Formats: structure tokens, C-alpha cells, sequence
């Protein structure tokens, strides 16, 4: 915040409880990013290389353009998102 | 026997290497590497901000060096043939050769923004503008040492003949200016030890002769040295030729052997690089040379104090091993007010010619007054508990604050000399009369 | 005299100084296998090139003699990460010498560090040799000891403390032996 | 919610974040002194006061992020050097079971000073990565003998470093619960 | 534009200025894969806008049909562009569509100048340039070794004067000018100088200079030593100086696990001398090869002569070079000097830099880059093909660029084995065409074509086929005194039914002036311009064609035809 192995019951349970999630997300408290990393920030800025040809995309820092094994040097706190979303390495 | 040889601020000797340091200063320092048949030069900025550090290469084979943050000035004794380097890229550098008599040599160069300064063995002075125009030629005693900071010029010269000297000079654009000229120098000489002793530190003293290790002007102009003995001098009251002095604000040798636990660790070896207001900025070196090397080890920081001190008192008041010596409180607090009173009068005497640079230096100046007052105040107890009225009134009449002199009375209660009491009171209300006043 | 302890500070040096990035490789492995009652270690011939080529070059002229000095080096080490009792530790080594085949070695091989390969084909049962051990004294019943190690030994005949032309006899009672075992490569 | 290897503990991450927050002395190579920092969590004073090669005190963190770049220099602690630690190592051959008092934070700072700031040491830094290794073995040998009291009450530590007690913290508590439960059960 | 040595600060300054935001990625690197020097340039200015925190991005491109594609899609926010290895002899601003009028923002008043919202930066020793590029096009910003200027004074009067003129004078105006142009253009290629090195001069005037910015220095300068031998030895005593210069005190002093040296002492164009064996270290050899005929048994049995003659039995002389005998190990030196003269062999005596750090042992220069070139060539309906194959020989890039790296030896260690390999494969084809005597010697050039071979995939790579046919050189360098020709090599493949063709120089030996210049590229454009002929032109390197099975005769014979040659 695929299904078939869930029960019916447990099939509407996760769309209730994502609900839930959503709503603490929304509102106050809105500035930190509950679902975020959980890992101390060590460095600003890191080199990262494209493992995923997912092409031009927007995030809400600005656009990128994954060419499939370019290298970037940018700060972290951007492409963290894209790190976990599996299109980025570290490196 | 003495030879006359050049000299720049804190270099270094070659040693059994290829590479030196030609000069250092709180701005920057300067080395070279030989190359076969020529020299290669680096330049070196403590601001990296403001500067960039750089690189050329020398056919001529300088040996003289001077340096401050407009630009480097190099020279080469035996051929006369010098040159001039802003720091900037717009005023392109220029050289120029010098005329020498036979066997004459440069001993040293300095240079304002707008002076450039010739000295040489024979005792001849010459002066030219920063575009090399020549202003001026004189004959005085031989030049050993020069520096200048901004429009003031400190100089020290030398001869069998007419003794040890220095002279201080500003070159104001509006006029040029002499506060002394080759006025008697007190300084400690190193010739004994160097004849006697047979050291194996001799390069050393061939590369410096003079033994004169470093000078500069204070971080508020004041004239300083650091002499052959390892201690730190400073020229005060020179804007009064009836009341200028010479004054021995630090021994490094002493500061070691407390350090030490009160042990001679020779093996150890200060080398100063400029005066901040009351610390002393240096290198400590270990070992058979006792100068730095390459690359360059980081810095330190270190106080001035006065020389009060005794081993052997110190080593009886003291009597985990190395532990740093225990001393009296009465030496303490006797050393903090000296210091205080002389730290106090050198600010007040730079803020009453030159102001305040920053806006806030008669706070610290305010802050040493009332560490002079504490510490007469624990001197004065310590006579009141003593019970030498005598001695306890000689000293309230140093306190400055009427806090402070009430202080004393709750001191002169507890010792329960009612007769102090009194005459502190007679002097309260008598300098209460004169604040009235 | 002075060379076996010149040779045992040597490698005693090498063990307790041996970094390769930030890991002091040899004092980590030698306190990993103690934990486990392991009481060995396991050296790269590359790294002890790297350390220092001399002391290579001296093990790679007489092994049999050199080898016992850097056992008891390494046991000297295993006190101090441990201690503030233990056997001698074995030495166990690594290379990647060019390999010999089987068939060519001959004369000019004897007491050389040979590599070679091949297939087992034979094992035989546990032995047991000795490595502390207790001797009696026929005639006076004077008691001492002897330190064996499996390089290339008999019982002495100097009696102590006349005492006779042979006394010696084992106390079996109060010694320490290890296992050995044979092999057969074809 | 939260990760299970999170439950009870603090990872060597968080370690590392608590230790950053601690003050060091430093030189600058730059002067700030006449826009401004305007940090929220710290005091912003001493940054926008500074003077080129004056010392002063800033959080690590900081002070790491300068040293980065040319604009700044790190002092080194002054237990970090080759006396104080060779004293140390006296101390814990003397006393067989009191442990040294080194600072909380040893291990840590120690190595993040030799990662980030090599070349600002003045000792020689091939003998401090020896002597910080002979201070962790002994250390280790006395935390080894220690075990053997684990019980159904209490224990006492002194100087033990919070990083080393962080490595042992899911092995006392497990066993010493435990042996809690096993002696009340006889109560009831 | 151009730019001289005198004024590099001021472009890396604009460059700076211009770069300024940190809400986009306002800087872009295009780098030409399949190059050493390429490859060292751009980890060295990495470095520099890293130190910098410039936010970049870096990509490698293959070739001009690539670079088109790259260049279609970017941002207008990108504000700087560099390009290097390649592109300084074509009209870029003919290869692009390029309209000035959609990228000029402010035109300075006062100078002229125009202030383009995209900068395009060239870095090429490549020669002779595009003369547009140095004066006409305000956008292309290249940087030059003052060779423009110190030459061309009558070709930049007659690109001018041309310009400008647009009746017995004029007629004779315009053929003087056409006449100077066209004896510029048309002139066989070379190559000046070593991009890494002009970096250096840079980093040399900002103040940047270390001995990890000096290794690379040298590392891209040693690329140079095997096809273009004359730059090398012109380049090589700057290189002497800062070595001596940046080493530090104190000299010779006992090691620790830290300490990390680099220093000036002999090397010897012997193959990996450092791994493997000293009998391989000679045996492989390039050199030795042409020295002492070993593709037969009357040349190998010349090897097992000498070594008999030095005093090194020849079982001690197969060991690994780390585990042989210390004593050989440090009387080679002097062994040398007393037995190479009696085979001639004197030249492979030289000195090198070599660098060690800690206890895990030396490593020269020359050994390195082949290391690295090894991991460029081995590492791990018809345009799919060609797609997936240009495709994988990029991830190799960066299997050679985390290699650069005193962290990852491991690294390292892989390209050196996979070096040998490459060596081995290549020498056990080299005897099959001298033994079987497939060069065919034609009177203007020599022709060389393989239709089959143990495995003929390896030398589907630029790199691979160029090593093989730096061997073949060699051997025809010392065969006979006589007859320095041209050479022609290709290679078929069974997937494509194409030749991939390559044209190479003559070069003289070692130890003995003018440089010669590659006049293939012409040739090739002009046949290309006129065939029938089914054909490829795309790789940065001009002097590498392709061609179909059926069209390789038609074209050989009308290049034979041709007076190009
Ligand atoms: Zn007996």
C-alpha cells in the first residue's frame, strides 16, 4: 500500500486494512512517510546503474530516463522509491 | 666562526634528501623538489577557499622565498636574479637581475602590497615599486632577518663590528615612517653550544648560523621572535620609546617537562608557525631531525604562560607514571594574574591605537579583568589567611571592582581581622569618593 | 643456538601482524577454531610469499626442521587470544605449485614440499604414536621425560643419577599419544 | 508492522546513528564569520562563527559531511592514541576481572575515525589498529568467563561499551528469562 | 569552436556556472566504449564532478548509429553535453539537424557571443579535424593541442575566404580555395595524443593532482605503446617527472599493510611476466614471435637453445612466476645483459612504472591494460541479433570500470585469467595461416580472409580481430626487409552471411621520421559510395566495414581497381 491462494473473507480483510493504512497516511502526520524506509539514512548522495529498461518515467522530483545500464550520480532521498520498486542498484 | 648566509621563514635544510620546505607562514608554505639539473615548486594555501594551490618549474635555482596573500616573491643569492608572482592571473609576474659586488649575496627579501625590499651581506638596502621601478638605495649594518605584515616592516641586522640590532619601520603611502633603527637586540645566542657541544645537529646551524628559528607579527601586528633557547619574545609599548620592552611570554622547553611528568624527552621538538591572539600555532617533531618533513603532519595548538615555575620545588610540592607535575595554587594563581595584567594591556593598547577589528574584543579584554581580580583574590585570602595584614593590604589596592573588595571584606571576616576590615572600608569609601568624583 | 628462537619470533610476527584489507585473518581464524576445539591452522603458502620471501625461502630449503619451529610458534599465539592446558597445534598448508605428475618423481625430490594428485585406493586402521612420554629409571627408580615430534628417534642411554648400560623403561601411565594413519595413492 | 529483527534490539545501523550525535572538535580551513545554517536539532551558532583554523566543536555528523571535502579538519580524541591505549591494555592485564573504562563508543568511533579521516592521525595508524585489537580480545576473553553466572536475579556490568553489549543482549536475556520462569513455577 | 591548453579552466568554469540545479540532471556524459583511453578519461572527470557534487549521468555508446538515437531523446533542460572518444572529423552540425536559431537564449551585444541552452563538448586527438567544427559551429566547443593553430593559418584563410566569396579573379579565388580545402580533407588518419593525458593538464591547473589520478594518467597513456609507439615515447618523460615528484619521502622503508608505492623500474614486452611463467612469458611474446620464427619447430628449438645457454634449467623456467627459485628471481637482471645480444634480441630491455599496495604483491602498467582489455572483449531477424551482440559488449564496460577499483581485485584477477586465454586462442590461429600460407600477396596490398577456424566467433569483436592482426603485423614487419604494404584481414560469420573487414598499416620496428597515416578510410567511403554493394559504415573507428557473402569479391576487386590504395 495474486490473490488466489486468499480466502474470501481474507480477500476483503487486505483491502480493509490497506483502507486503514491509507487513512493514517492521509491527514496529519502526513509529512513523515510511515510507509518509508526504515534503514538510518548513512549518505546524501549515492551512484546508482539501470538494471530495468522501464523507459522515461516521472517521480516527484522530476523525470528520469532508464537507459538500460547508464549510471547516475543523485542524492538518495529521490530514488529510493525506484531502489525498492527493483528498477536501480547501488553501486 | 660566524659566515653570513641567506635565510627565509621557517625552511627547512635539505638534509639527505632531494626536497625541502623553502617558508611557512599561518597563509601557506612553500616546497621544492630537485630534478636533476633543475627544481620544481609547489605552493601551498591553508584558506583553499580563497586560493588555489599550484605548480612551476625553476631553472635558476632559487634559494630565497617570501610569501603573503597577494603574492610570492623568489630570489637567488648568488646571481641576484629574482622574481615577483601575484597570486591573481591578471598582473602577469615579472623578474629582474641585481647588481652584486664581488662574493656579495642576498641574505633576504620582503614585500608590502605595493614595496618590494633587497637585503645583502655587504649591508646594502635596495627598494623598488611592485611594477620593479627602483625608489631608493642605502647602506646600513648587514641584514639577517626581515617580515612585514600590511604597511609595518620588522627587520634584524648583524655585525662583528656594531653587535646585534633590529629596526621597525611603516611604509604609510601617506609617509614612511621609522619608530627604531637598529637599536640593540637582547636575543639569546646559540654559538656556545655549537662550538662546545659537537651535537651532530651542525647542518642545522650551517643552514642558520644565525640560529634565529622564526619571526612574525602577532594576529594584531605586534613584532614576535622565537629564539635559539626554544622561548617565544614579544616587543611591547614599541608606539613609546621611553616605556618599549622586551617581555618572555612562553618556554616551550618547560611546558615539555611538565608534559613529560617533569622528564627529559629531548627526543621532542616544537616548531612554531604563527601567533593567534594568546596560542601559539606549531608542529611537534619526534625524532633525530628537528624540523618537519613530507607530507605535511597536521598542527597544533598551544597557550602562552609566564615563566614562574621551579623543578625542583615543583618536583617536592609533587612528591600513571609520566602523570603531568602538580602545582601550587599560589604559583597558579600568581602566573594567571601576570598574565592577565599583561594580556589586558596589550589589547588595551592595540584597541587604543587600531580599535576593534570585529566588534567584540572588549568583552574578552573585559573578561581578563575580571580574571585579574580572581586571581588576586585567592593571593589576597591566602595573605589574610597567613594573617600578614601587611602584605594583604598591599595587595587590595591591585583590585579594580567594588565587588570584589567586598569579596575581600567577607575574607578579611572570615580570617577575623577586624584592623583589615576597617582600612579595606577606609579604601572602599576613599575610592567610593573617587568614583564620585 | 640463537636461530630456532630468531625463527620462532619470526613466524610468532607474522600470525599477529598479517592484514589483507581491515581483518587480521590469522588471529580471527586461530580464535575461531578454538571455540570449537579445533586445534589448527590452516596457512596460504601466497600470503607468506607476500609477508616476507626470506622465510619462505628458508622453510622451502629444510621442511622437516622448520615445520616443528611454526608449530610451536602458533601455539605461543593460542595462549595470549585465550588464556589470561592446550596440546601443540597442528600446521595445515595451501599452494598452487605447478603439480607433479606421480610418475616423474625420482632422486632429485628427497626432502623437497611436493603437489601431485591422484585417486585413493587403500586406508588403513587408526595408530597410535606418541608425543609426551614418561620414562623410569631401572637402577636408582629415578623418573623424566622426552618430547616427541613425527619429522625425519630411540630411547637414550645416557643414565642419571654406576646407573647402568640401558635402565630406561616407559611409564605408559602417565603419557600422551596422537593417530596416525596410512594411505595408498594410485 | 515492524520487522521481526527489530522486535528487541537495535541494529548495528542504529548504533551507528545514536553514536553521530555526539560532539567533536575540529579545523576549519574556511571562515564563516562576517546566508546562515539555521539547523533545528543542534545549536547553529558555532557554524556561522567560524574563522579558518580556529577550533571549535560540532555534532560528528557534521563534521564527517565536511570532511568530505577540502573544507575541513578532524582531531582525534585524545584516548585514541598510542599511550592512553597502551595503559588501557595494563590495566585490563592487571585487574583480571574489573573491565577498563574506555568510552561507551569505542569500537565505533574508532572505526568510523579510520574510515573517514586516515590521514588526520598523528600516531603512526598500522599500531592503533593493533592495540584497538588487543583491547577487544582481552576484552572478550573476560565477557567468556562471565557467562558462567547467569541466574534468576540480577547482574552487574561496568565499562562494557555499548556495542558489545548490543552483540550479547538476545543471548543473557533469553537464558536468564528462562531460568526466571523455571524457579517461580516452583513457588506457585 | 576550439579552445587551446591556455584556456581549458575557463570551459570546465562555464561549465560549472551552467550545471548550477540540482531540481534535474543537468549534465550528461556520452563515452565510446571498445577504448581504454576513453574509458580512464571519463572515470578521471567522474571523479572530478563527484568531488563537486555535480548530479550526472553517464552512458556508453557503441557507434554512430547509437549516438543518433541518444542524442534524439534528451531534455532541453540538459544545459551541457560531453562527447568523448570520437566525432572530431565529421560536421556535427550536419550529422544533427541542427538549427542554432532553436537553441541560442541570449546573444551578448557587445561580444557576439551566443549563450546556447545546450553546450556540446568534444574530446578526440583524431586527426585531421572537421574544419567546421573548430571554426564555424558556436555550439561544438572542442579542445585542441595547439595543432590548429600552429598549422593551419592557409586552411583557415581559405575556409574564410571561401565563406566570404559567396571575373578571371574570382575563378581563380575559388579554385585556390577549393584547392587548399580539398588537399587538407582526404589525407590518411592519425591520431595525436592520449585524452587522459590532456585531463591531467587540467586537473594539473585546478590542483587536483594525487597518485590515483597519476595511475590513471599512466594507465591510459600505456594503451598508446602498441599501435602508436611514437606518441607513447613523446609522451613518456612527463610521466617520469611526476612519478618522482608526487612520491613521497622517506624512501625504501620497511613495509606495512597500508603502504602503497609506485615507482619508476624495468619492464619488458614480455606477455604477463608477473603471472603465468617466465618459458610463457617468452613463448607468447608478440615480439619474440617475429624475432625467432616460433609458429615452427626451427624457432622453438631456438628458445629451449637459449635457455639452456643462460643457465636456468629448463623445468625451473615453467614454474609459476610467484613460486620460482628467489635466486633466479633476482639474478635476471644481469642474466640479460650477458645472452640476449647473441639472438638479437636486445630491444626487450626497457623501464616501466610498477605499483604494489600492502603485502599482495606488484603489478605493472603494461600488465594492467591487459587485464582490462581482456574484460572488454570476454566479459559476461538480423538486427535482433546485431541488438542483443551491441547490447552485451556494453555491460562489459562496466565490468571493466568496477575493475579500476583497489577494492575489488577479485575483479582483477578474472580479467588476468581470461588475458591468457585470449593470447592462446589467437596464437594457435596465427600458425594455421602462416603454415598454410593463406596470405595472398597482391601487388598493391596484402589480403587475408578466413572462411573456417577452430572457433571463428571470437574474432566477431573489433578488439579481438585487431589483436589478431597486431600479431600478423609483427611477423610481416620482420619477415623481409622489403615491401611495408597495406593489409587487409575479415572474417566471415555463419548467422549474418557477413564479412566483418578491417584495414591496417605498415609500421616500422622498434628499435630504430615522419609518421605514417591510414589511408583505408577514404577508400572504403568512395567504393561505399558508389556499390551495389550490400554494406555497413557505423563504428567510430572508420577503418572497420561489413559486408555480404556474395558482395565481398565484387568490392575487393573494385577497391583493387580503385587508386585510392
Ligand atoms: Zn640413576
Amino acid at each position: 500500500n495474486d490473490t488466489n491462494n486468499l480466502s474470501h473473507q481474507e480477500q476483503e480483510y487486505l483491502k480493509e486494512y490497506c483502507d486503514l493504512i491509507t487513512d493514517l497516511k492521509s491527514g496529519d502526520l502526513v509529512d513523515i512517510d510511515l510507509s518509508g524506509s526504515l534503514v538510518p539514512p548513512s549518505d546524501v548522495f549515492i551512484d546508482v546503474r539501470v538494471l530495468k529498461d522501464a523507459g522515461e518515467i516521472q517521480t516527484e522530483y522530476g523525470v528520469f530516463n532508464l537507459i538500460k545500464d547508464s549510471q547516475f550520480f543523485v542524492r538518495q532521498s529521490d530514488v529510493e522509491r525506484l531502489i525498492q520498486q527493483g528498477y536501480l542498484q547501488k553501486i | 666562526k660566524f659566515r653570513y648566509m641567506p635565510f627565509s621563514p621557517a625552511g627547512t635544510p635539505f638534509g639527505f634528501t632531494d626536497r625541502r620546505y623553502l617558508t611557512m607562514n599561518e597563509v601557506g608554505y612553500v616546497s621544492t623538489v630537485k630534478n636533476s639539473e633543475q627544481y620544481s615548486i609547489t605552493v601551498s594555501f591553508f584558506d583553499v577557499g580563497r586560493f588555489r594551490e599550484y605548480h612551476f618549474e625553476d631553472l635558476f635555482g632559487y634559494d630565497l622565498c617570501f610569501l603573503n596573500e597577494k603574492g610570492t616573491l623568489f630570489g637567488q643569492s648568488k646571481t641576484g636574479q629574482i622574481q615577483y608572482r601575484p597570486h591573481d592571473s591578471i598582473h602577469s609576474n615579472w623578474t629582474k637581475i641585481i647588481p652584486l659586488q664581488a662574493g656579495e649575496r642576498i641574505t633576504s627579501v620582503a614585500a608590502t602590497p605595493v614595496r618590494v625590499i633587497v637585503g645583502t651581506s655587504l649591508g646594502y638596502f635596495r627598494s623598488f615599486n611592485q611594477f620593479g621601478v627602483p625608489f631608493a638605495v642605502e647602506k646600513t649594518s648587514p641584514i639577517v632577518a626581515l617580515t612585514a605584515q600590511n604597511y609595518r616592516v620588522f627587520s634584524v641586522h648583524y655585525s662583528q663590528f656594531h653587535g646585534l640590532s633590529y629596526s621597525l619601520s611603516e611604509l604609510g603611502t601617506s609617509s614612511k615612517r621609522y619608530y627604531k633603527r637598529e637599536c640593540p637586540l637582547p636575543m639569546s645566542l646559540p654559538n656556545i653550544n655549537s662550538d662546545m657541544k659537537k651535537d651532530a645537529n651542525l647542518d642545522y646551524y650551517n643552514f642558520n648560523p644565525m640560529g634565529i628559528k622564526s619571526l612574525f607579527f602577532s594576529s594584531y601586528g605586534d613584532p614576535c621572535i622565537f629564539g635559539s633557547d626554544n622561548t617565544l619574545l614579544l616587543l611591547s609599548k614599541w608606539r613609546s620609546p621611553e616605556e618599549s620592552k622586551w617581555l618572555p611570554i612562553l618556554d616551550s622547553n618547560m611546558e615539555i617537562w611538565k608534559m613529560s611528568g617533569g622528564k627529559e624527552t629531548t627526543d621532542i621538538h616544537v616548531w612554531p608557525l604563527a601567533l593567534a591572539y594568546d596560542t601559539l600555532n606549531c608542529i611537534l617533531v619526534k625524532g633525530k631531525h628537528i624540523w618537519p618533513e613530507f607530507p605535511l603532519p597536521l598542527p597544533s595548538e598551544m597557550e602562552i604562560r609566564m615563566p614562574v615555575f621551579v623543578k625542583s620545588k615543583l618536583l617536592e610540592e609533587n612528591k600513571e607514571e609520566d602523570k603531568e607535575i602538580q602545582i601550587p595554587v599560589s604559583m597558579a594563581a600568581e602566573e594567571e594574574y601576570l598574565r592577565s595584567k599583561v594580556l589586558s594591556e596589550l589589547l588595551t593598547d592595540t584597541l587604543e591605537n587600531d580599535g576593534e577589528m570585529y566588534g567584540n574584543e572588549n568583552e574578552v579584554l573585559a573578561a581578563l579583568n575580571g580574571a585579574y581580580d580572581k586571581a588576586l583574590l585567592r593571593l589576597f585570602a591566602s595573605a589574610c589567611s597567613d594573617q600578614n595584614v601587611e602584605k594583604a593590604l598591599s595587595l587590595a589596592h591591585e583590585l579594580k571592582q567594588d565587588r570584589a573588595l567586598t569579596a575581600a571584606v567577607k575574607i578579611s571576616e572570615r580570617a577575623e581581622l577586624p584592623s583589615l576590615v576597617k582600612k579595606i572600608n577606609n579604601i572602599r569609601e576613599a575610592r567610593y569618593e573617587q568614583q564620585l568624583k | 643456538d640463537d636461530d630456532n628462537t630468531e625463527i620462532i619470533k619470526s613466524f610468532k610476527n607474522f600470525i599477529l601482524e598479517f592484514r589483507l584489507d581491515s581483518q587480521f585473518i590469522y588471529r580471527d581464524q586461530l580464535r575461531n577454531n578454538i571455540l570449537v576445539k579445533n586445534y589448527s591452522l590452516t596457512v596460504n603458502m601466497e600470503h607468506l610469499i607476500g609477508y616476507n620471501e626470506d622465510i619462505y625461502k628458508k622453510l622451502s630449503d629444510e621442511p622437516s626442521d622448520i615445520i616443528p619451529l611454526f608449530e610451536t610458534a602458533i601455539t605461543q599465539v593460542a595462549k595470549r587470544i585465550s588464556i589470561l592446558s592446550l596440546p601443540t597445534f597442528q600446521l595445515i598448508l595451501n599452494s598452487n605449485a605447478n603439480q607433479i605428475p606421480l610418475r616423474d618423481l625420482d632422486s632429485e625430490h628427497v626432502s623437497k614440499i611436493v603437489r601431485l594428485s591422484g585417486i585413493i585406493i587403500s586406508t588403513s586402521v587408526l595408530s597410535s604414536r606418541a608425543t609426551y612420554l614418561s620414562i623410569m629409571c631401572r637402577n636408582c627408580r629415578h623418573t623424566t621425560s622426552i618430547t616427541i615430534n613425527n619429522f625425519n628417534v630411540s630411547l637414550p642411554r645416557s643414565c642419571l643419577s654406576n646407573c647402568g648400560p640401558d635402565p630406561y623403561i616407559i611409564i605408559h601411565e602417565s603419557s600422551k599419544f596422537i593417530d596416525q594413519q596410512f594411505l595408498k595413492l594410485q | 508492522s515492524l520487522p521481526a529483527h527489530l522486535q528487541q534490539t537495535f541494529s548495528p545501523e542504529e548504533i551507528q546513528f545514536i553514536v553521530e550525535n555526539e560532539p567533536i572538535k575540529i579545523f576549519p580551513r574556511i571562515t564563516t564569520r562576517q546566508t546562515r545554517w539555521q539547523l533545528i536539532t543542534t545549536d547553529d551558532k558555532a557554524l556561522n562563527n567560524m574563522v579558518a583554523m580556529r577550533s571549535t566543536e560540532v555534532v560528528l555528523w557534521i563534521a564527517l559531511l565536511l570532511k568530505q571535502q577540502s573544507k575541513c579538519s578532524i582531531v582525534a580524541p585524545q584516548w585514541l592514541t598510542t599511550k592512553e591505549l597502551d595503559r588501557k591494555i595494563q590495566y585490563e592485564k592487571t585487574h583480571p576481572d574489573r573491565f577498563s573504562e574506555l568510552p561507551w563508543n569505542w569500537l565505533v568511533l574508532a572505526r568510523i575515525l579510520f574510515n573517514k579521516a586516515k590521514d588526520d592521525f598523528h600516531d603512526p595508524i598500522h599500531e592503533l589498529r593493533g592495540k584497538i585489537q588487543d583491547l577487544r580480545e582481552i576484552r572478550q576473553i573476560k565477557v567468556l568467563k562471565g557467562l558462567k553466572y547467569l541466574n534468576e536475579s540480577h547482574l552487574q556490568l561496568d565499562n562494557l561499551s555499548l556495542l558489545e553489549i548490543n552483540e550479547l543482549r538476545p543471548f543473557i536475556t533469553e537464558i536468564m528469562d528462562k531460568l526466571r520462569e523455571i524457579h517461580t513455577a516452583s513457588l506457585t | 569552436m576550439y579552445y587551446g591548453i591556455s584556456q581549458f579552466s575557463e570551459a570546465y568554469n562555464k561549465i560549472l556556472r551552467n550545471s548550477s540545479s540540482h531540481s534535474s540532471c543537468q549534465l550528461v556524459i556520452f563515452v565510446s566504449c571498445l577504448n581504454i583511453d576513453a574509458l580512464c578519461a571519463t572515470k578521471m572527470l567522474s571523479l572530478l564532478f563527484k568531488k563537486q557534487l555535480v548530479q550526472s549521468q553517464i552512458v556508453p555508446i557503441f557507434g554512430y548509429s547509437e549516438l543518433r538515437r541518444h542524442y534524439s531523446q534528451l531534455d532541453d533542460n540538459i544545459n551541457s553535453l560531453l562527447l568523448v572518444g570520437f566525432g572530431g572529423v565529421i560536421d556535427l552540425e550536419a550529422f544533427l539537424e541542427i538549427d542554432p536559431q532553436e537553441y541560442v537564449i541570449d546573444t551578448d551585444e557587445k561580444s557576439g557571443e551566443q549563450s546556447f541552452r545546450r553546450d556540446i563538448y568534444v574530446l578526440d586527438a583524431h586527426r585531421p579535424w572537421n574544419l567546421d567544427n573548430i571554426f564555424g559551429s558556436q555550439i561544438i566547443q572542442c579542445f585542441d593541442d595547439g595543432t590548429v593553430d600552429d598549422t593551419l593559418g592557409e586552411q583557415k584563410e581559405a575556409y574564410y575566404k571561401l565563406l566570404e566569396l559567396d571575373r578571371k579573379q574570382r575563378k581563380k579565388q575559388i579554385h585556390e580555395y577549393e584547392g587548399v580545402l580539398e588537399e587538407y580533407y582526404s589525407q590518411g588518419t592519425t591520431v595525436v595524443n592520449s585524452i587522459s593525458a590532456q585531463i591531467y593538464s587540467l586537473l594539473s591547473a585546478i590542483g587536483e593532482t594525487n597518485l590515483s589520478n597519476l595511475w590513471l594518467n599512466i594507465l591510459g597513456t600505456t594503451s598508446l605503446d602498441i599501435a602508436y609507439a611514437q606518441v607513447y615515447n613523446r609522451l613518456y618523460p612527463l610521466l617520469q617527472d611526476e612519478v618522482k615528484r608526487l612520491t613521497p619521502s622517506s624512501r625504501n622503508s620497511v613495509k606495512t599493510p597500508d603502504t602503497l608505492t609506485l615507482n619508476i623500474q624495468p619492464d619488458y614486452y614480455l606477455f604477463l611476466l608477473r603471472h603465468s611463467s617466465l618459458y610463457d612469458s617468452f613463448y607468447y611474446s608478440n615480439y619474440v614471435n617475429a624475432k625467432l620464427s616460433l609458429w615452427n619447430e626451427n624457432g622453438k628449438k631456438r628458445l629451449h637453445k637459449m635457455f639452456a645457454r643462460m643457465g636456468i634449467p629448463l623445468s625451473t623456467a615453467q614454474e609459476t612466476w610467484l613460486y620460482m627459485d628467489h635466486s633466479i628471481k633476482r639474478e635476471l637482471g644481469i642474466i640479460f645483459d650477458k645472452n640476449l645480444d647473441r639472438y638479437g634480441l636486445q630491444d626487450i630491455i626497457r623501464d616501466g612504472f610498477v605499483r604494489t599496495l600492502g603485502y599482495r604483491g606488484s603489478i605493472s602498467a603494461s600488465e594492467f591494460v591487459e587485464a582490462l582489455t581482456a574484460l572488454l572483449e570476454v566479459g559476461n531477424n538480423s538486427a535482433q541479433k546485431l541488438t542483443n551482440l551491441r547490447k552485451r559488449w556494453v555491460s562489459n564496460f562496466w565490468l571493466s570500470w568496477d575493475a579500476l577499483d583497489d577494492r575489488k581485485v577479485e575483479l582483477l584477477n578474472r580479467g588476468i585469467q581470461l588475458a591468457q586465454d585470449l593470447q592462446r586462442a589467437i596464437f594457435n590461429t596465427g600458425v594455421a595461416i602462416l603454415e598454410k600460407k593463406l596470405i595472398k600477396h597482391l601487388r598493391i596490398y596484402r589480403l587475408c580472409v578466413l572462411q573456417d577456424g577452430p572457433d571463428l566467433d571470437l574474432y566477431r569483436n573489433p578488439l579481438t580481430l585487431l589483436r589478431l592482426g597486431n600479431w600478423l603485423i609483427e611477423c610481416c614487419a620482420e619477415s623481409e626487409d622489403k615491401q611495408l604494404l597495406p593489409m587487409v584481414l575479415a572474417s566471415i560469420d555463419e548467422n549474418t552471411d557477413t564479412y566483418l573487414v578491417a584495414g591496417l598499416t605498415p609500421r616500422y620496428p622498434r628499435g630504430l621520421k615522419k609518421p605514417i597515416l591510414n589511408n583505408f578510410s577514404m577508400a572504403f567511403q568512395q567504393i561505399t559510395a558508389e556499390t551495389d554493394a550490400k554494406v555497413r559504415i557505423d563504428n567510430f573507428e572508420s577503418s572497420i566495414i561489413e559486408i555480404r557473402r556474395e558482395d565481398l569479391s565484387p568490392f575487393l576487386e573494385k577497391l583493387t581497381l580503385s587508386g585510392l590504395l
